[PDB]
RNA sequence: AGUGGUGGCCACUAUUAUUGGGCCUAAAGCGGCCGUAGCCGGGCCCGUAAGUCCCUGGCGAAAUCCCACGGCUCAACCGUGGG
RNA sequence: CCCGGGUAGUCCUGGCUGUAAAGGAUGCGGGCUAGGUGUCGGGCGAGCUUCGAGCUCGCCCGGUGCCGUAGGGAAGCCGUUAA
């Protein structure tokens, strides 16, 4: 148990398959993450962290 | 989640110590009042609007902008709303309350005889007294303004 | 619920050194907590102290000497005038002038002793020995 | 003093070191007594204390406390047995209590003070009440406080002159120990003689417990041990 | 009247004083094998960690 | 620089723990392999046997005493006592040894080496009645109380046991200055083995 | 030149527990939950200063009580002086 | 007490009665204080996986036993789910 509590969740720099539309993502989303152009679903909010289906560009702190 | 069931489970979440916004987000202070002004226009409540935000938007937090507006204060999506005319009269928190105790007691209505719903109901009445008696205290509420489950039944 | 952070501090480090740790970290900070961190410090019980930015509401840290026999934080603010000084400590301290007092008086949190020859009173605030 | 001595050498001739301790005690490259204490060996020999406190054998510097006369039984009788508890040491800081079982008053006392010799220890001293003040070991350097089964035992420092205020078994306990002035509160069930002793001997042993920064050393004039 | 005063060895773990009937032990330091190193019957049972106070060697 | 091969130190299975840990232990442990063992850090064991080294030799060799109850445990600690002139005692180790003088072998070493913890409770408990350091044989699972050298280590695999005390009787004769090199050490290691009939 | 019996009161008693008690098995946690008054309440800043603390004016009679001195042999008792 | 019968009761609908060794014989909220040890729920990291958390190991959270360092207790015993 430490000190001071970091959260473990990271954002996500992701680029879409369809459209290529870039976007900033959360890592344990709750709804299904719908791209702003093609619509289609990123991440899918399972128990854990959302299972992401674009290709990852960049893990963000 | 203590306060009845007294089981000190904790699903609760951590937030990062940050003072500032984070350097890689791109969308400006105005650019978030518009999307949460969309968002709510729709028919979304802060918690939820929130939500979408960090989900899809990707935003941490509002709060770790600075008011354009004040100073001293930090921006809230509620404060936002409040900003345009959205904001609710009653906070969404005991409206939601509201509904779910109606509905129940319509359950309750045509099952009289599910004592444990009883007592739940019993329960969350007590929640919405309670944060009715602390809304009078700090006034967002009018004061004669007393919750009936008739009047209920119209909201 | 949590209601007085200074006496959980105070049994906390009581009891962390009991079994005999080395550093030792106590969650709720308060100003009040660290103008009590000097005074005993300035007698020399504890070593380092320091506060850490946490983000909620501040850490205190303390490296542990091994001095202290017990410390603990006396609750009802007993306010207490000079000349009758004496009385209580028969009440919290082993022996002649073992030890010392913390008092909130008009000038700020500060020792016991240097309250005599100051010439203040206040209320007790807590007690260590 | 010097029969003391003379029983001494009488002693280092006849006994012969048996423990580990007593090699270096009957060589005699240990001559004080708080040697012993301050490294933490262990004592079973009766022979190694009396080379360096010989004042142990004086019947002043010894007292028998109880005799309690307790009874195992069988189906063919009542079997009775001697519990004889009994304190012996010198009056400046260094005391030890036993317990004898036996079946005679005699063999009961010998083997009590034997058990009692083994149970030694250093007795800090001081001045800290709020009136005496003087620098000289004549009390208790704090106030402390010895559990033993059910009995509390607190003991104050006093002034001078004032003498023990204390239970009978306390009474002697201290005066065995060189301590002149002291208050004492005491919780708990004092009938039972053993439990209250023990309890006395328990709180002398945690006198040195507390910790000391030397100001107060100099403040009361604390001794660890001999004055 | 001589008063013979000892010194009374100190824990180095903790820097507790060692009371007469402590099970306390001293050694030869483990790494500058000079340093005598005691270690008290309190910092003995739960085997908190002690340092050298010549090399600076940390060792149960 | 290893003492020792590293190699052959896997083949004698010191780094092989049980599927056990401790708290106290934490330090030591290397990793948990899939199945649930506990490995040990060799090089933490190194260090430790090098240090060990350093002490043993400096008390004299009618002094020493070792004590073994496990049965892989008892030619090893024999082996190691002859070598170094220190006093063996395998097997059941008597109560009242070193408490009671009034035994036939009331012998009171200035040092005792313990194989288990577990396995002779009653050693420790007598060795502090007396008041002495301590020196044990610490594998996943062991407790650390009361011991003042912990070295890391399989002390149930028999091959382990004899190479631990090799090494050990080794460092002795090298602080000692009767032994001069590693090839002077000419005993092998199945000398100290527990013979299998 | 007192000494005994008895009755009332305090201590003994931390057997009234503020200082300072217990409530698994010895008397002693109500079957459970909710909730009003009351009580106890998170961190930081600013203000007020009611409580809180230091200084100072008026005031709580005499008598009793503590101490020095003096008078009656001394004492008790009385006065002078300080509290 | 054993056996053979047998009414109220035991069952449903509405209401009353407010009871038990309703016992963990342990009132509830917070913080602190060695550890080991299994299962239940959720999450995670690996490996197995005929790819169904289907299966094995470690970790975090919540509840749920046992053993047990210190500590407590008159002891019986409790000992982070505290007495």
């Amino acid at each position: 148990k430490p000190i001071i509590p970091m959260p473990r969740s990271r954002f996500l720099r992701v680029k879409c398959i369809d459209c290529g539309n870039e976007q900033i993502v959360f890592s344990h989303p709750a709804t299904k993450v719908r791209c702003l152009i093609c619509g289609a679903t990123l991440v899918e909010p399972t128990g854990g962290k959302g299972i992401v289906k674009a290709k990852i560009l960049e893990v963000l702190e | 989640a203590r306060m009845h069931a007294r089981k000190r489970g904790k699903s609760g979440s951590k937030r990062p110590p940050r003072t500032a916004p984070p350097i890689w987000v791109e969308y400006t202070v105005e650019e978030i009042e518009n999307l949460v002004v969309k968002l709510r226009k729709e028919g979304y409540s802060t918690a939820m609007i929130g939500t979408i935000l960090r989900d899809q938007y990707g935003i941490p937090s509002v709060k770790l902008f600075k008011d354009p507006d004040n100073p001293n204060r930090n921006l809230t999506i509620t404060r936002i709303l409040e900003k345009h005319g959205l904001a609710p009269e009653i906070p969404e928190d005991l409206m939601f309350l509201i509904r779910r105790a109606v509905n129940l007691r319509k359950h309750l209505e045509q099952h009289p005889k599910d004592l444990h719903s009883m007592r739940g109901l019993q329960l969350i009445e007590s929640k919405i007294r309670r944060l009715v008696k602390y809304y009078k205290r700090k006034g967002k509420l009018p004061k004669n303004w007393r919750y009936d489950p008739e009047t209920a039944k119209l909201l | 619920t949590l209601l007085d952070p200074l006496a959980n501090a105070l049994s906390h480090i009581t009891n962390s050194e009991r079994v005999g740790k080395r550093e030792v970290y106590i969650k709720p900070a308060s100003k009040l907590i660290g103008e009590v961190l000097r005074v005993m410090q300035k007698y020399g019980y504890i070593g380092e102290f320091e506060f850490i930015d946490d983000g909620r509401a501040g850490v205190y840290r303390v490296q542990l000497l091994g001095r202290i026999n017990k410390a603990g934080a006396i609750k009802p603010r007993f306010p207490v005038k000079v000349s009758e000084f004496e009385k209580w400590e028969k009440r919290f301290l082993p022996a002649f002038e073992f030890g010392i007092l913390i008092v909130s008086t008009s000038q700020g949190v500060m020792s016991h002793k240097e309250a005599i020859e100051k010439g203040i009173g206040g209320r007790l605030i807590a007690y260590v020995y | 003093s010097q029969e003391w001595k003379e029983y001494a050498k009488r002693v280092l001739d006849e006994w012969e070191p048996k423990t580990k301790l007593g090699m270096m005690v009957k060589e005699g490259q240990i001559t004080d007594i708080h040697e012993i204490f301050r490294r933490g060996y262990q004592i079973k020999e009766p022979e190694i204390i009396d080379v360096l406190l010989p004042e142990v054998n004086a019947r002043e510097n010894q007292e028998v406390l109880d005799i309690a006369l307790t009874v195992r039984m069988t189906d063919s009788g009542r079997r009775v047995r001697f519990r004889v508890l009994a304190a012996v040491g010198n009056r400046d800081g260094y005391v030890g209590l036993g317990i004898g079982h036996g079946k005679e008053v005699g063999i009961a006392i010998r083997k009590a003070i034997n058990y009692a010799k083994l149970n030694i220890i250093e007795i800090k001293r001081g001045c800290g009440s709020w009136e005496c003040r003087c620098r000289r070991p004549h009390s208790v350097p704090f106030a402390v406080e010895g559990k033993e089964g059910s009995v509390r035992v607190r003991l104050i420092p006093g002034p001078r002159g004032l003498g023990l205020v204390i239970g009978d078994v306390g009474k002697k306990i201290l005066r065995l120990a060189g301590v002149q002035d002291v208050w004492s509160q005491t919780f708990g069930e004092t009938r039972t003689t053993v439990n209250f002793a023990k309890a006395v001997f328990n709180a002398l042993y945690n006198t040195n417990r507390v910790a000391i920064s030397p100001e107060m050393i100099e403040r009361y004039g604390i001794v660890v041990g001999r004055a | 009247m001589v008063e013979m005063k000892f010194e009374i060895p100190v824990c180095t773990s903790c820097g507790r004083e060692i009371t007469p009937r402590e099970h306390a032990t001293h050694f030869i330091c483990p790494n500058c094998g000079e340093a005598v190193i005691w270690r008290c019957e309190s910092c003995r049972v739960l085997a908190k960690p002690y340092k050298c106070p010549n090399c600076g060697w940390e060792g149960p | 620089e290893y003492l020792v091969p590293l190699d052959q130190y896997l083949a004698a299975g010191v780094h092989i723990g049980t599927q056990q840990k401790t708290k106290d232990m934490k330090k030591f442990i290397y990793r948990v392999r899939q199945d649930g063992l506990y490995v040990l850090d060799v090089r933490k064991t190194d260090e430790r046997l090098k240090v060990a080294g350093k002490f043993l030799a400096k008390f004299e060799p009618q002094s020493i005493l070792a004590v073994s109850v496990r049965l892989y445990g008892q030619k090893p600690v024999k082996k190691f006592g002859e070598v170094t002139g220190a006093r063996a005692i395998p097997g059941r180790f008597l109560p009242g040894t070193m408490t009671n003088p009034a035994v036939k072998n009331f012998f009171e070493p200035d040092v005792l080496i313990v194989t288990d913890p577990r396995a002779d409770h009653q050693a420790m408990r007598e060795a502090v009645e007396i008041g002495i350091p301590i020196v044990a044989l610490v594998d996943t699972e062991n407790l650390l109380s009361y011991v003042d050298l912990a070295i890391p280590t399989n002390n149930k695999g028999r091959k382990a046991l004899a190479l631990i005390y090799w090494i050990l009787a080794r460092e002795i004769l090298y602080n000692r200055g009767e032994i001069q090199s590693r090839e002077d050490f000419k005993i092998p290691v199945e000398e100290f083995e527990m013979k299998i009939v």
